[PDB]
Protein backbone atom coordinates (compact mmCIF):
# COMPACT_ATOMS: atom_id res chain seq x y z
CA UNK A 1 0.00 0.00 0.00
CA UNK A 2 1.27 3.51 -0.73
CA UNK A 3 2.32 4.93 2.67
CA UNK A 4 0.81 8.15 1.29
CA UNK A 5 -2.67 6.57 1.20
CA UNK A 6 -4.34 7.58 4.50
CA UNK A 7 -0.95 7.43 6.27
CA UNK A 8 -1.07 3.68 5.65
CA UNK A 9 -3.67 3.29 8.38
CA UNK A 10 -0.84 3.84 10.89
CA UNK A 11 -2.14 5.66 14.00
CA UNK A 12 0.96 7.82 14.16
CA UNK A 13 3.86 7.37 11.77
CA UNK A 14 4.18 5.43 8.49
CA UNK A 15 7.08 4.54 6.20
CA UNK A 16 8.45 2.33 3.42
CA UNK A 17 12.05 1.14 3.73
CA UNK A 18 13.24 -2.21 2.28
CA UNK A 19 10.77 -3.58 -0.32
CA UNK A 20 8.88 -0.24 -0.09
CA UNK A 21 6.64 -1.77 2.59
CA UNK A 22 4.26 0.32 4.67
CA UNK A 23 5.75 0.05 8.14
CA UNK A 24 4.17 1.80 11.10
CA UNK A 25 5.95 3.24 14.11
CA UNK A 26 5.00 5.20 17.21
CA UNK A 27 6.77 7.81 19.31
CA UNK A 28 8.78 7.21 22.49
CA UNK A 29 6.75 5.73 25.33
CA UNK A 30 4.45 3.91 22.91
CA UNK A 31 4.70 0.47 21.31
CA UNK A 32 2.81 -0.98 18.37
CA UNK A 33 0.17 -3.54 19.38
CA UNK A 34 -0.58 -6.61 17.27
CA UNK A 35 -3.28 -4.56 15.55
CA UNK A 36 -0.10 -3.54 13.71
CA UNK A 37 -1.29 0.02 13.13
CA UNK A 38 -2.39 1.41 16.50
CA UNK A 39 -0.04 2.56 19.24
CA UNK A 40 -0.27 1.49 22.88
CA UNK A 41 1.34 3.10 25.93
CA UNK A 42 4.47 1.23 26.98
CA UNK A 43 5.02 3.48 29.99
CA UNK A 44 2.87 4.64 32.96
CA UNK A 45 2.70 8.15 31.47
CA UNK A 46 3.49 8.46 27.75
CA UNK A 47 4.06 11.82 26.09
CA UNK A 48 1.38 14.19 24.86
CA UNK A 49 -1.52 12.83 26.91
CA UNK A 50 -3.85 14.08 29.62
CA UNK A 51 -4.41 11.69 32.52
CA UNK A 52 -6.10 13.88 35.15
CA UNK A 53 -9.89 13.93 35.37
CA UNK A 54 -11.12 17.10 33.70
CA UNK A 55 -14.22 16.66 35.85
CA UNK A 56 -14.99 16.16 39.55
CA UNK A 57 -18.45 14.78 38.88
CA UNK B 1 -2.02 35.14 26.87
CA UNK B 2 -4.54 37.83 26.02
CA UNK B 3 -8.08 36.65 25.34
CA UNK B 4 -7.46 33.22 26.82
CA UNK B 5 -9.11 30.85 29.30
CA UNK B 6 -8.18 29.26 32.62
CA UNK B 7 -6.59 25.85 32.20
CA UNK B 8 -7.83 22.99 34.39
CA UNK B 9 -5.13 21.48 36.60
CA UNK B 10 -3.19 18.80 34.69
CA UNK B 11 -4.49 19.93 31.30
CA UNK B 12 -1.00 20.73 29.95
CA UNK B 13 1.32 18.41 31.99
CA UNK B 14 4.30 19.37 29.84
CA UNK B 15 4.07 23.07 30.74
CA UNK B 16 6.67 24.56 33.10
CA UNK B 17 7.47 28.11 34.21
CA UNK B 18 10.91 29.68 34.59
CA UNK B 19 11.96 31.89 37.52
CA UNK B 20 15.03 34.04 37.82
CA UNK B 21 15.53 37.79 37.95
CA UNK B 22 11.73 37.74 37.91
CA UNK B 23 9.16 35.04 38.58
CA UNK B 24 7.37 33.46 35.64
CA UNK B 25 9.40 35.52 33.19
CA UNK B 26 9.24 32.68 30.66
CA UNK B 27 7.67 29.30 30.02
CA UNK B 28 9.00 25.94 28.84
CA UNK B 29 8.12 22.33 27.97
CA UNK B 30 9.18 18.98 29.36
CA UNK B 31 11.10 16.85 26.82
CA UNK B 32 11.75 14.18 29.48
CA UNK B 33 12.63 13.73 33.17
CA UNK B 34 15.80 15.73 32.68
CA UNK B 35 15.19 18.15 29.83
CA UNK B 36 13.21 21.34 29.17
CA UNK B 37 12.71 23.14 25.82
CA UNK B 38 12.35 26.91 25.79
CA UNK B 39 13.30 30.08 23.92
CA UNK B 40 16.94 31.06 23.64
CA UNK B 41 16.23 34.74 24.44
CA UNK B 42 14.82 33.66 27.82
CA UNK B 43 18.31 32.76 28.94
CA UNK B 44 20.31 35.92 29.64
CA UNK B 45 23.81 35.06 30.85
CA UNK B 46 24.34 35.10 34.60
CA UNK B 47 20.78 34.68 35.89
CA UNK B 48 20.19 31.49 37.89
CA UNK B 49 17.12 29.80 36.38
CA UNK B 50 14.64 27.81 38.47
CA UNK B 51 12.13 25.49 36.78
CA UNK B 52 8.77 24.50 38.23
CA UNK B 53 6.84 21.62 36.72
CA UNK B 54 3.35 20.63 37.81
CA UNK B 55 2.38 24.30 38.11
CA UNK B 56 -1.16 25.69 38.10
CA UNK B 57 -1.67 28.72 40.38
CA UNK B 58 1.68 30.50 40.46
CA UNK B 59 0.66 32.10 43.77
CA UNK B 60 -0.60 29.11 45.78
CA UNK B 61 0.69 25.63 46.68
CA UNK B 62 -1.23 22.87 44.87
CA UNK B 63 1.20 20.16 46.05
CA UNK B 64 1.74 19.05 42.48
CA UNK B 65 4.67 21.45 42.05
CA UNK B 66 8.25 20.31 41.43
CA UNK B 67 11.25 22.71 41.56
CA UNK B 68 14.50 21.98 39.74
CA UNK B 69 17.79 23.77 39.08
CA UNK B 70 19.43 24.04 35.70
CA UNK B 71 22.89 22.48 35.45
CA UNK B 72 23.35 23.26 31.77
CA UNK B 73 22.08 25.51 29.01
CA UNK B 74 22.44 24.59 25.35
CA UNK B 75 21.22 27.35 23.04
CA UNK B 76 21.00 26.29 19.38
CA UNK B 77 24.45 26.78 17.83
CA UNK B 78 23.05 29.07 15.13
CA UNK B 79 21.59 31.36 17.79
CA UNK B 80 23.40 34.69 18.10
CA UNK B 81 21.79 37.54 20.04
CA UNK B 82 24.40 39.91 18.58
CA UNK B 83 23.15 39.54 15.01
CA UNK B 84 19.54 38.78 15.94
CA UNK B 85 17.86 37.64 19.16
CA UNK B 86 14.77 35.87 17.80
CA UNK B 87 16.32 33.84 15.00
CA UNK B 88 16.93 30.24 16.10
CA UNK B 89 15.13 31.09 19.33
CA UNK B 90 15.28 27.64 20.94
CA UNK B 91 17.31 26.30 23.88
CA UNK B 92 17.70 23.20 26.04
CA UNK B 93 17.95 23.05 29.84
CA UNK B 94 19.31 20.12 31.82
CA UNK B 95 17.79 19.69 35.29
CA UNK B 96 19.90 18.76 38.34
CA UNK B 97 17.59 15.98 39.54
CA UNK B 98 15.12 14.11 37.30
CA UNK B 99 11.46 15.05 37.50
CA UNK B 100 9.05 12.42 38.74
CA UNK B 101 6.47 11.85 36.02
CA UNK B 102 2.79 11.75 36.95
CA UNK B 103 -0.52 13.20 35.77
CA UNK B 104 0.76 16.74 36.37
CA UNK B 105 4.27 16.23 35.06
CA UNK B 106 4.16 14.70 31.56
CA UNK B 107 6.48 15.32 28.59
CA UNK B 108 5.30 16.67 25.24
CA UNK B 109 5.68 14.52 22.11
CA UNK B 110 8.28 15.57 19.53
CA UNK B 111 7.71 14.05 16.09
CA UNK B 112 9.81 13.51 12.98
CA UNK B 113 10.89 16.67 11.15
CA UNK B 114 8.43 15.72 8.44
CA UNK B 115 5.38 15.05 10.60
CA UNK B 116 6.06 18.01 12.85
CA UNK B 117 5.58 20.11 9.73
CA UNK B 118 2.41 18.24 8.71
CA UNK B 119 0.79 18.68 12.13
CA UNK B 120 1.66 22.37 11.98
CA UNK B 121 -0.32 22.48 8.74
CA UNK B 122 -3.46 21.23 10.50
CA UNK B 123 -4.08 24.93 11.10
CA UNK B 124 -4.83 25.01 14.85
CA UNK B 125 -2.43 25.07 17.77
CA UNK B 126 -2.65 25.50 21.54
CA UNK B 127 -0.58 28.13 23.29
CA UNK B 128 -0.22 28.46 27.07
CA UNK B 129 1.63 30.40 29.75
CA UNK B 130 1.51 32.69 32.78
CA UNK B 131 2.25 35.84 30.76
CA UNK B 132 0.42 39.17 30.51
CA UNK B 133 -3.35 38.84 30.22
CA UNK B 134 -3.65 42.33 28.67
CA UNK B 135 -1.14 44.27 26.54
CA UNK B 136 0.98 46.01 29.19
CA UNK B 137 -1.04 44.58 32.06
CA UNK B 138 -0.76 42.10 34.91
CA UNK B 139 0.28 38.47 34.54
CA UNK B 140 -1.87 35.41 35.17
CA UNK B 141 -1.96 33.78 38.60
CA UNK B 142 -3.45 30.73 36.93
CA UNK B 143 -2.20 29.19 33.69
CA UNK B 144 -3.94 30.55 30.60
CA UNK B 145 -4.28 28.88 27.21
CA UNK B 146 -5.52 29.90 23.77
CA UNK B 147 -6.06 28.25 20.41
CA UNK B 148 -4.42 30.07 17.53
CA UNK B 149 -4.95 29.51 13.76
CA UNK B 150 -1.89 29.46 11.50
CA UNK B 151 -1.40 32.60 9.44
CA UNK B 152 -0.64 32.79 5.73
CA UNK B 153 3.11 33.00 5.00
CA UNK B 154 2.43 35.95 2.68
CA UNK B 155 0.29 37.72 5.30
CA UNK B 156 2.84 37.03 8.04
CA UNK B 157 5.71 38.58 6.07
CA UNK B 158 3.61 41.63 5.24
CA UNK B 159 2.47 42.35 8.80
CA UNK B 160 5.85 43.54 10.06
CA UNK B 161 8.79 45.59 8.80
CA UNK B 162 11.06 43.15 10.62
CA UNK B 163 12.53 40.09 8.89
CA UNK B 164 10.59 36.87 9.39
CA UNK B 165 12.98 34.00 8.70
CA UNK B 166 11.83 30.57 7.57
CA UNK B 167 12.83 29.44 11.07
CA UNK B 168 9.74 31.20 12.46
CA UNK B 169 5.98 31.40 11.70
CA UNK B 170 2.82 33.43 12.42
CA UNK B 171 -0.28 32.42 14.36
CA UNK B 172 -3.07 34.42 15.93
CA UNK B 173 -6.02 36.45 14.70
CA UNK B 174 -6.55 39.19 12.13
CA UNK B 175 -9.07 40.75 14.50
CA UNK B 176 -6.69 40.87 17.45
CA UNK B 177 -7.78 40.72 21.08
CA UNK B 178 -6.38 37.19 21.44
CA UNK B 179 -2.62 36.59 21.37
CA UNK B 180 0.33 35.38 23.45
CA UNK B 181 2.25 38.09 25.29
CA UNK B 182 5.39 38.72 27.35
CA UNK B 183 6.06 36.15 30.04
CA UNK B 184 4.78 33.39 27.74
CA UNK B 185 7.73 32.96 25.39
CA UNK B 186 9.67 29.74 25.83
CA UNK B 187 6.29 28.10 26.18
CA UNK B 188 4.72 25.43 23.95
CA UNK B 189 2.65 25.73 20.81
CA UNK B 190 1.14 22.25 20.52
CA UNK B 191 -1.09 20.52 17.97
CA UNK B 192 -3.38 17.73 19.10
CA UNK B 193 -3.35 14.59 16.93
CA UNK B 194 -6.11 12.19 17.94
CA UNK B 195 -5.80 12.84 21.66
CA UNK B 196 -1.98 13.02 21.61
CA UNK B 197 -0.25 16.40 21.64
CA UNK B 198 2.95 17.15 19.77
CA UNK B 199 5.14 20.21 20.07
CA UNK B 200 4.81 22.18 16.83
CA UNK B 201 6.27 25.50 17.99
CA UNK B 202 7.83 27.72 20.66
CA UNK B 203 6.32 31.06 21.73
CA UNK B 204 9.01 33.52 20.72
CA UNK B 205 8.23 37.21 20.19
CA UNK B 206 5.87 39.79 18.75
CA UNK B 207 5.01 43.49 18.54
CA UNK B 208 2.68 44.53 21.35
CA UNK B 209 -0.03 42.02 22.20
CA UNK B 210 -3.33 41.08 20.59
CA UNK B 211 -3.13 44.23 18.48
CA UNK B 212 -5.11 43.95 15.22
CA UNK B 213 -2.99 43.43 12.12
CA UNK B 214 0.02 42.02 13.94
CA UNK B 215 0.68 38.45 15.01
CA UNK B 216 2.85 36.34 17.25
CA UNK B 217 6.06 34.85 15.90
CA UNK B 218 6.72 31.24 16.90
CA UNK B 219 9.82 29.13 16.31
CA UNK B 220 9.27 26.46 13.68
CA UNK B 221 10.27 23.46 15.80
CA UNK B 222 10.38 21.16 12.75
CA UNK B 223 13.73 22.63 11.77
CA UNK B 224 15.06 21.64 15.20
CA UNK B 225 13.48 18.27 16.02
CA UNK B 226 16.78 16.41 15.46
CA UNK B 227 18.97 18.70 17.55
CA UNK B 228 16.48 18.27 20.38
CA UNK B 229 16.16 14.48 20.04
CA UNK B 230 19.95 14.31 20.01
CA UNK B 231 21.03 16.31 23.04
CA UNK B 232 18.09 15.30 25.23
CA UNK B 233 18.37 11.55 24.59
CA UNK B 234 18.99 9.79 27.94
CA UNK B 235 21.96 7.68 29.06
N1 LIG C 1 2.51 37.36 20.56
C1 LIG C 1 3.19 38.41 20.99
N2 LIG C 1 2.83 39.62 20.60
C2 LIG C 1 4.29 38.32 21.85
C3 LIG C 1 4.71 37.08 22.35
C4 LIG C 1 5.77 36.99 23.24
C5 LIG C 1 6.42 38.15 23.65
N3 LIG C 1 7.39 38.07 24.54
C6 LIG C 1 6.02 39.39 23.16
C7 LIG C 1 4.96 39.46 22.27
CA1 LIG D 1 1.27 26.50 42.61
Amino acid sequence: MTCNIKNGRCEQFCKNSADNKVVCSCTEGYRLAENQKSCEPAVPFPCGRVSVSQTSK
Amino acid sequence: VVGGEDAKPGQFPWQVVLNGKVDAFCGGSIVNEKWIVTAAHCVETGVKITVVAGEHNIEETEHTEQKRNVIRIIPHHNYNAAINKYNHDIALLELDEPLVLNSYVTPICIADKEYTNIFLKFGSGYVSGWGRVFHKGRSALVLQYLRVPLVDRATCLRSTKFTIYNNMFCAGFHEGGRDSCQGDSGGPHVTEVEGTSFLTGIISWGEECAMKGKYGIYTKVSRYVNWIKEKTKLT
